[PDB]
């Protein structure tokens, strides 16, 4: 009919976004930023070391309460860790044991896992009867799960391998909103402190801001080379950074629409797995295939330190929610915290 | 002439390179392995018992240079029965090693379910329970002999009475050492060497050589000795009372004795360098100690 | 440590727990692990019958050993970025129909399949089991149709014996690590009652060379 | 097929949507990051060491 | 969740019993149990202690040796082997579960508790106080040792022990609202001196307020304030 047309006025909005982003790029931020004095060497020990797992370290979930992590393992067992006295609470043996995510409501109730099996499993830590038992299994989903986070509602944002990430009701079980847009498989996602927007991350090198409630993707965002593993906001929930397999971490500003400074190292080619934030902000921590964590400056990309206390892919990594302390997962059945 | 024409640089050398094996192969095993298989704690064993015989070799040399036993606290009793305790230790430790894969290679299924590491634990100890309890008729000396100045360990028995001691002394040496270990040794070895023969793969020669090297070097450094021995007791009364040929025959069991000792050194190669395992493992604890110093 | 406030119970139920983790750690080792693949272009389903909406999982035992497979069918995703997860496996099971030589031929597609996943680092040093079901349908149709149509480079004659020959040689020639991995084909059909007895075979190859290496001799 | 015009239907709502939406200039948005980061400098504990007085671990 | 006691009814001094309690919807594989007297003159009292597993086992200086805690996952079941009765060991007997991890409300149910009869110290300055409908009443209770730990937590637990009914945990370990229980009551403490709030009386508010240390063994239970309508 009229695809011609179509894909014409689709390709004039692209140049119409391009120029529109080029226009305000009057300066990067490395510029402004020339002025302000170095982090220094950030040195960390490792003060803890967890273990009990067997099996690979897949993901890391920090609570509210900034004591106590839920880590999930190969072994189809989610262990809920007392950082402060590396002491376990509870031992849930999961139904499948291909998990590739879990999560920790922030009002603690209840904890979130989920992976190739294609459902999230929803356990219910506080409950008369002690023992730890499913209360939704939020199926439907067409593809392997990648993230989930807990909003401050008590609802489930979920990330999966199908291109579409859903918002469920835990109580009805059933998807409140689908969202769609990304040609690749999504990762990662991140909810803002305010809950009000969130982000998610594709296999098409994109990161698409999408809105809980309108079911519209409010912002998009692209520029690279490989796929998107992992996402996380800046404190102010303004910018955020995001992690690729072609070993370069860049931050993106909302209110910018467009790329503020971009992490590389030409010693470096190991692609990222995670991504974090301090509670400033200065410090961005990124987890690498290289068997080691490093850690950049967020305003300058001077690589302040580096942490090497694995011997194996650093999977999941987490600041907790006050900073006090940062947990380094890998491949190698232990859990690292640094501060 | 007696007590001359002694080279103890030779101990040294055995000494020195027992360390460096030895206690490289018990700090890879036990910081990484975590002594989790029957295999691997077996290993350990070896080592200990090589690492503990080695580390008593070098008061023999000391006496060999001239330094007799005026030494306080090295009593010779236990002195002298740690040698022959590390020398039982060892073979039934090899013997041990053989079964397990034996039942690994032939019983793999089964040895799935075999393997624990409790029943690991139990038979070692019962292997140096045993062995402990078999060197304690070397561990009752009673006292250190004085002739002249330059005093000497005495004797498990003194040589008046030495025909109540007959057949411990004679043939429990050997039997334990050359007959029962080589039967075992074979008996399995065969069956493994069957049962590999039948896999498709070009790597599984490799295991057939390495088999045949261990067994080949086990025999030769372990034979000598036994025959030595046996000769030096008693073909030495019936056909070798010649001055020239006892002299002979004592120099060639210094040199079969000489020989035996450093089977301790190649023992932990044989056992846990072979296989890339090992090497992966030293690789990674040699790059983390390079990244600390 | 003894110095801690009253809640001791706490560690004494870690240390229970810890115990707990150990045994079904334990457990799972001494279990098998075996991954499928080929769904959507060959007789997975047969195979899978034999032996007994995400992965799925069979389980059975043979010969007093516990065996446990997973089925990936839900290829509709990266596989590159996924697969990684199940490095570990005791071996790798894929499945082909040999009738597809004729039906891009669908037997390209399968080709292309087995090298990208017998030639992915993760897989380096686990065995892969090759089973051609439908053995009987493709005994069939060669006497109709010549091989070359999917093999025009294939010279010979276009009996079973031969035909079946040739294309097994061919899988295996894809392998480029031949040193450090080894293949395991066999024919399957629906009728075949004994391709349990290769799967085992396979497995105590595979845990003898296991040994192998743990003991030092490879 | 009616599929993909239907794809590129909705692709160039998405664009023309995305592209209505405009923000502030990259140096104001640059100054307001530094200022935050500035500001919250002092309460992060990774940032600046902290006493071993106040329960860290260990 | 439900606790049934069984065993009771006289018996001679010196003579032996053997108690039993079963549980059902209940993880007593996971749960601790514990064993706390009730006599005539309304004096809780701590028994004995078994931990998970039958790993930890502690008895009152009172009831050493005499009393035998055995407890039988398979069945659901806790045993108590009673030896040497005497006179004052004539007191209704109750079992608590009990969990032990970071977040947890320990004694949080109690059973119906059995009755036998034979042919730290903790002080409340009110032995009772009146109160009527709709009234705001504080309660204070002092210990003979600071209960404020190194790790932060005060250690104390407060109960309500309705007429007829058993206890039902109030507070546990810091001021923190037990599960089930309105957001009326609150309270606070110091180390030393700990005090307990309502906020508005109701007539389920009726009873015997109990407070009981949990800083080190053995388990010293309060004498209790009776409150008045």
């Amino acid at each position: 009919s009229e695809l011609d047309q179509l894909r014409q006025e689709a390709e004039q909005l692209k140049n119409q976004i391009r120029d529109a982003r080029k226009a305000c790029a009057d300066a990067t931020l490395s510029q402004i930023t020339n002025n302000i004095d170095p982090v220094g060497r950030i040195q960390m020990r490792t003060r803890r070391t967890l273990r009990g797992h067997l099996a690979k370290i897949y993901a890391m979930h920090w609570g509210t309460d900034s004591r106590l992590l839920v880590s999930a393992s190969q072994d189809g067992k989610l262990i809920i860790w007392d950082s402060y006295t590396t002491n376990k609470v509870h031992a849930i043996p999961l139904r499948s044991s291909w998990v590739m995510t879990c999560a920790y409501a922030p009002s603690g109730n209840y904890v979130a896992c989920g992976g190739l099996d294609n459902i999230c499993s929803i356990y219910n830590l506080k409950t008369r009867e002690g023992n730890v038992r499913v209360s939704r299994e939020l199926a439907g989903h067409t593809g392997y799960l990648s993230c989930c986070r807990f909003l401050d509602d008590n609802q489930i944002v979920t990330s999966s391998g199908d291109t579409t990430c859903a918002l469920w009701d835990i109580e009805t079980g059933q998807q409140t909103t689908t969202f769609t847009g990304h040609t690749g498989d999504v990762m990662s996602l991140s909810l803002a402190p305010d809950t009000r927007l969130f982000v998610s991350g594709a296999c098409d090198a994109s990161a698409k801001l999408w809105d809980v409630r309108e079911g519209m993707c409010r912002q998009t965002f692209t520029g690279h080379e490989s796929d998107i593993n992992a996402i996380c906001f800046f404190p102010n929930g303004n910018a955020f950074a995001t992690g690729s397999d072609d070993a370069t971490c860049r931050l993106f500003d909302l209110r910018a629409d467009q790329e503020l400074m971009t992490y590389s190292h030409d010693n470096i080619i190991c692609g990222i797995t995670s991504v974090s934030f301090s509670k400033s902000g200065r410090l961005l921590l990124a987890g690498y295939d290289d068997f080691n964590c490093n850690v950049w400056d967020a305003l300058k990309a001077d690589r302040a330190g580096v942490l090497a206390g694995h011997d194996n892919r650093v999977s999941c990594l987490g600041v907790t929610d006050d900073g006090m302390a940062v947990a380094t997962g890998s491949w190698d059945s232990f859990l690292k915290i640094w501060n | 002439a007696l007590m001359a024409q002694f080279v103890p640089p030779l101990y040294s050398l055995v000494f020195t390179v027992g360390l460096l094996g030895n206690v490289v192969v018990v700090m890879i095993l036990i910081k990484y392995r975590r002594l989790r298989i029957m295999t691997n704690i077996y290993l350990l064993n070896l080592a200990i018992s090589d690492l503990l015989f080695l580390v008593t070799l070098p008061f023999w040399i000391h006496y060999v240079r001239g330094h007799n036993w005026v030494f306080g606290h090295g009593m010779c009793k236990l002195l002298s029965g740690f040698y022959h305790t590390g020398l039982y230790s060892e073979i039934f430790f090899i013997i041990l090693l053989t079964i397990d894969r034996y039942l690994a290679i032939v019983h793999a299924v089964f040895a799935l379910r075999a393997r624990t590491v409790t029943f690991g634990v139990i038979t070692s100890i019962v292997t140096w329970g045993l062995a402990v309890l078999a060197a304690l008729p070397e561990f009752i000396f009673y006292e250190t002999e004085e002739l002249f100045e330059e005093t000497l360990c005495s004797a498990l028995y003194p040589e008046d009475t030495v025909y109540s001691w007959r057949h411990f002394h004679t043939l429990r040496m050997t039997i334990f050492c050359l007959v029962l270990p080589l039967l075992v040794m074979a008996i399995c070895y065969t069956g493994i060497i069957k049962t590999l023969l039948r896999c498709p793969s070009k790597k599984k020669y490799k295991a057939i050589r390495l088999i045949f090297v261990a067994m080949a070097v086990f025999f030769i450094f372990w034979t000598p000795y036994n025959v030595a021995i046996l000769l030096s007791s008693y073909q030495s009364i019936l056909f070798g009372n010649d001055c020239e040929r006892s002299k002979h025959l004592d120099l060639v069991m210094l040199v079969t004795e000489v020989i035996a000792y450093s089977h301790c050194c190649m023992n932990p190669v044989i056992y846990a360098f072979v296989g890339e395992r090992f090497r992966k493992y030293l690789r990674h604890f040699f790059h983390r100690h390079l990244l600390m110093h | 440590c003894t110095l801690s406030a009253e809640d001791k119970a706490a560690v004494e139920r870690s240390k229970m727990i810890d115990r707990n983790l150990r045994e079904d750690g334990e457990k799972a080792a001494r279990e098998v692990k075996l991954l499928l693949l080929g769904a959507g272009e060959s007789g997975k389903n047969t195979i899978v019958k034999q032996m007994k909406t995400g992965i799925v999982e069979t389980h059975f035992t043979f010969k007093d050993l516990h065996f446990k497979m997973f089925d990936v069918g839900a290829q509709r995703s990266e596989r590159k970025k996924w697969i990684h997860c199940f490095e570990g496996v005791t071996a790798i099971i894929f499945c082909v129909a040999l009738s597809d030589y004729d039906l891009m031929n669908r037997m390209h597609a399968s080709m292309k399949l087995f090298d990208s996943i017998c030639n992915n680092k993760w897989f380096t040093d686990t065995s892969i089991i090759l089973f051609l079901n439908k053995k009987d349908l493709f005994e069939e149709k060669i006497k109709k149709s010549p091989l070359t149509i999917c093999y025009p480079e294939y010279a010979g004659s276009n009996t079973y014996e031969e035909a079946a020959a040739y294309i097994q040689c061919q899988f295996e020639d894809l392998n480029k690590r031949k040193d450090t991995k080894e293949i395991y084909t066999h024919f399957t059909c629906s009728t075949d009652t004994k391709n349990v007895q290769f799967v085992f075979d396979a497995v105590t190859d595979v845990i003898i060379k296991n040994n192998l290496k743990d003991c030092g001799l490879f | 097929n009616t599929a993909s015009i239907a794809q590129a239907r909705k692709l160039v709502e998405q664009l023309k949507m995305e592209a209505n939406i405009d923000r502030i200039k990259v140096s104001k948005a640059a100054a307001d990051l530094m200022a935050y980061c500035e500001a919250h400098a002092k309460e992060d504990p990774l940032l600046t060491p902290v006493p071993a007085s106040e329960n860290p671990f260990r | 969740v439900q606790l049934v006691e069984s065993g009771g009814g006289l018996v001679q001094p010196g003579g032996s019993r053997k108690l039993s309690c079963s549980a059902s919807g209940f993880a007593f594989s996971s749960f601790g149990m514990h064993w706390v007297r009730q006599a005539p003159e309304k004096g809780l009292e701590w028994v004995a202690y078994i931990s998970s597993g039958s790993g930890t086992i502690y008895y009152a200086d009172t009831v050493k040796g005499r009393f035998t805690i055995s407890r039988d996952d398979p069945k659901n079941t806790l045993f108590l082997q009673m030896t040497s009765l005497r006179s004052e060991d004539t007191a209704m007997y109750y079992c608590v579960r009990s969990i032990y991890y970071y977040g947890s409300s320990p004694f949080d149910f109690w059973g119906q508790g059995t009755t036998l009869t034979v042919s730290i110290v903790m002080t409340q300055a009110t032995s009772s106080v009146p109160v009527t409908p709709g009234e705001s009443v504080s309660i204070s209770c002092r210990s003979s040792k600071s209960l404020l730990h190194s790790n932060g937590n005060t250690y104390l637990y407060w109960f309500l022990q309705r007429p007829g009914q058993s206890p039902q945990l109030l507070i546990y370990r810091m001021s923190n609202l037990a599960s089930g229980v309105p957001d009326r009551f609150s309270g606070s403490g110091s180390g030393t001196a700990f005090t307990l709030t309502i906020s508005r009386l109701e007539a389920e508010d009726v009873g015997v307020y109990y407070c009981m240390q949990h800083l080190e063994y053995p388990l010293t239970f309060g004498a209790g304030t009776k409150l008045e309508l």
